[PDB]
């Protein structure tokens, strides 16, 4: 069988420690995990950015996630991660799309997920209109990578977006 | 559904056109307080260099005024507006035209509410507009320590520059401290005053600077009444002002012997919210009519509060408080927190929770 | 504490 191509920061024993944990994960042994083998575990079903992560880990887009997916998913939270790829990881999380860049829309929808009824749609659209505003320099009506680190890059949370293998 | 158009497409979005001086002063150099007040509602803003003018300008008029203003009946007495815009608008519209009504505004129209600015930039206008019929007193958020403490300067940060921030805090330097109304009424902010005995020590006061931590340009500005106002036990005039951290309490016996002193009938301050935007004092017993009054224009004050807010409109010799209830307005999150500051910890928190969870 | 709660 011909090898598997990944880029990881995970050391031969941690891509296999992170192996078995796939396999547990695969209920029925059908090589990738699914949104239902996700939501299997109690911890993820009050969790309203699962299908977000498994949105930007699954990087073939076939609404599963592989073992390739999953090491490169994984590896993005490892401790010999920089703070760029970790702010990176945060921007995808809005960037729905993945074009590169943070919209009006994409913004309230992400939001929304947050948010629940914590807050009306008219109020979080107000908010999410008036950040793009004051944060967007080159006046383009959306939010960049570089945009948004220069808002938030201070706020060291990529200190707790740091996971164990 | 869009991932870059609006969702929210009914929700009206800020103009990002910024007014000019052609747009706001006419040919004669009259500000167009509607296209202001219209511009302003849409949280529309200006160019710097306007604004920086309508402060100026309306701060050269202030500075040419006496400390102790001297205003004549009819009026309308105004209290904490607290930079709450959509409800000053609906004040004016209570309080009556400015186009044909006399204004008197005892201070605090900054701070805590999220449009100070343009409550500054409206009212200043306004100023500019009716110099002889609108008037503005101090209050003690008009200063550098306490815009610095809340949000007024974080304010100007975020919807100006630093450079109009300055711009107010020399224009509130010029702010009157004080009005004599219609011969009868002291009107302050916050109230009496140890070193003020009479209306001439508010005379002597130089108020074109910060307001000192002790001082009668201090208690003026910050003073309360006590708390049993009116049913004193242990009396004094002036004590310790334990809520404030400064300045001090004044009792019932300490205003009457002012009034009678000065020859006043009351005294008209603000300072203190009221739930139903006002609140009528003990009576002096040489004239049967409240000593102190207190009036609150700042309705659902913090959005928490749910009081109704007042007027005092004194015509005719009748002085009739109209009350009134709160206005929508556009929704800021507390101390203007932007969305990804506000949601970016509980991404990571979220995010890095799953994942632990999946890796146990 | 499911949702992001408004500060
Ligand atoms: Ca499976
Ligand atoms: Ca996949
Ligand atoms: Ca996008
Ligand atoms: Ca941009
Ligand atoms: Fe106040
Ligand atoms: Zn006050």
């Amino acid at each position: 069988s011909y090898p598997l191509e990944m880029c990881s920061h995970f050391d031969a024993d941690e891509i296999k420690r992170l192996g078995k944990r796939f396999k547990k994960l695969d209920l029925d042994n059908s090589g990738s995990l699914s949104v239902e083998e996700f939501m299997s575990l109690p911890e993820l079903q009050q969790n309203p950015l699962v299908q977000r992560v498994i949105d930007i880990f699954d990087t073939d887009g076939n609404g599963e996630v592989d073992f390739k997916e999953f090491i490169e998913g994984v590896s993005q939270f490892s401790v010999k991660g920089d703070k760029e790829q970790k702010l990176r990881f945060a921007f995808r999380i809005y960037d729905m799309d993945k074009d590169g860049y943070i919209s009006n829309g994409e913004l309230f929808q992400v939001l929304k997920m947050m948010v629940g009824n914590n807050l009306k749609d008219t109020q979080l659209q107000q908010i999410v209109d008036k950040t793009i505003i004051n944060a967007d320099k080159d006046g383009d009506g959306r939010i960049s990578f570089e945009e948004f680190c220069a808002v938030v890059g201070g706020l060291d949370i990529h200190k707790k977006m740091v996971v164990d293998v | 559904l869009s991932t870059t158009d609006r969702v929210v497409k009914a929700v009206p979005f800020p103009p990002s056109h910024r007014l000019t001086a052609k747009e706001v002063f006419d040919n004669d150099g009259k500000p167009r307080v509607d296209i202001l007040k219209a511009h302003l509602m849409k949280e529309g803003r200006l160019e710097e260099s306007v604004a920086l003018r309508i402060i100026t300008e309306g701060a050269s008029i202030l500075r040419q005024e006496k400390n102790l203003l001297d205003i004549d009946a009819p009026v309308t007495v105004c209290g904490d507006i607290h930079g709450q815009f959509f409800d000053l608008m609906k004040l004016f519209e209570v309080g009556g035209s400015p186009a044909n009504t006399r204004y008197l505004f005892l201070g605090d129209y900054v701070d805590r509410g999220y449009f100070s600015i343009e409550c500054v930039l409206y009212l200043w206008a306004l100023k500019i507009l009716y110099p002889k019929t609108l008037f503005l007193l101090r209050g003690n958020h008009e200063c550098r320590h306490l815009t610095e403490y809340f949000t007024f300067k974080q304010e100007c940060k975020i919807k100006y520059s630093e450079r109009v921030y300055d711009a107010c805090m020399d224009a509130f330097d010029c702010l009157p401290l004080a009005a004599l109304m219609n011969q009868q009424f002291l009107c302050v902010h916050g109230g009496l005053s140890p070193e003020i005995n009479t209306l001439d020590d508010i005379r002597k006061l130089d108020r074109f600077k910060e307001p000192p931590a002790y001082g009668p340009m201090c208690d003026i500005l910050w003073s309360d009444p006590l708390e049993d106002f009116g049913n004193e036990k242990t009396q004094e005039h002036f004590t310790h002002n334990t809520v404030r951290g400064c300045s001090y309490f004044y009792s019932y016996p300490a205003v009457c012997e002012f009034l009678q002193h000065n020859n006043l009938l009351s005294i008209l301050r603000a300072h203190e919210a009221q739930d139903a935007g006002y609140r009528m004092y003990r009576k002096s017993q040489t004239t049967g009519f409240p000593s102190l009054i207190t009036i609150f224009s700042a309705p659902n004050y913090l959005d928490v509060y749910n009081n109704k807010a007042a007027v005092l409109k004194y015509e005719n010799n009748v002085m009739n408080i109209r009350q009134f209830n709160c206005s929508p307005h556009p929704y800021w999150l507390p101390n203007f927190m932007d969305v990804f500051t506000w949601s970016l910890p509980f991404v990571g928190e979220k995010v890095t929770e799953m994942l632990v969870n999946v890796l146990n | 504490d499911q949702y992001l709660a408004v500060p």
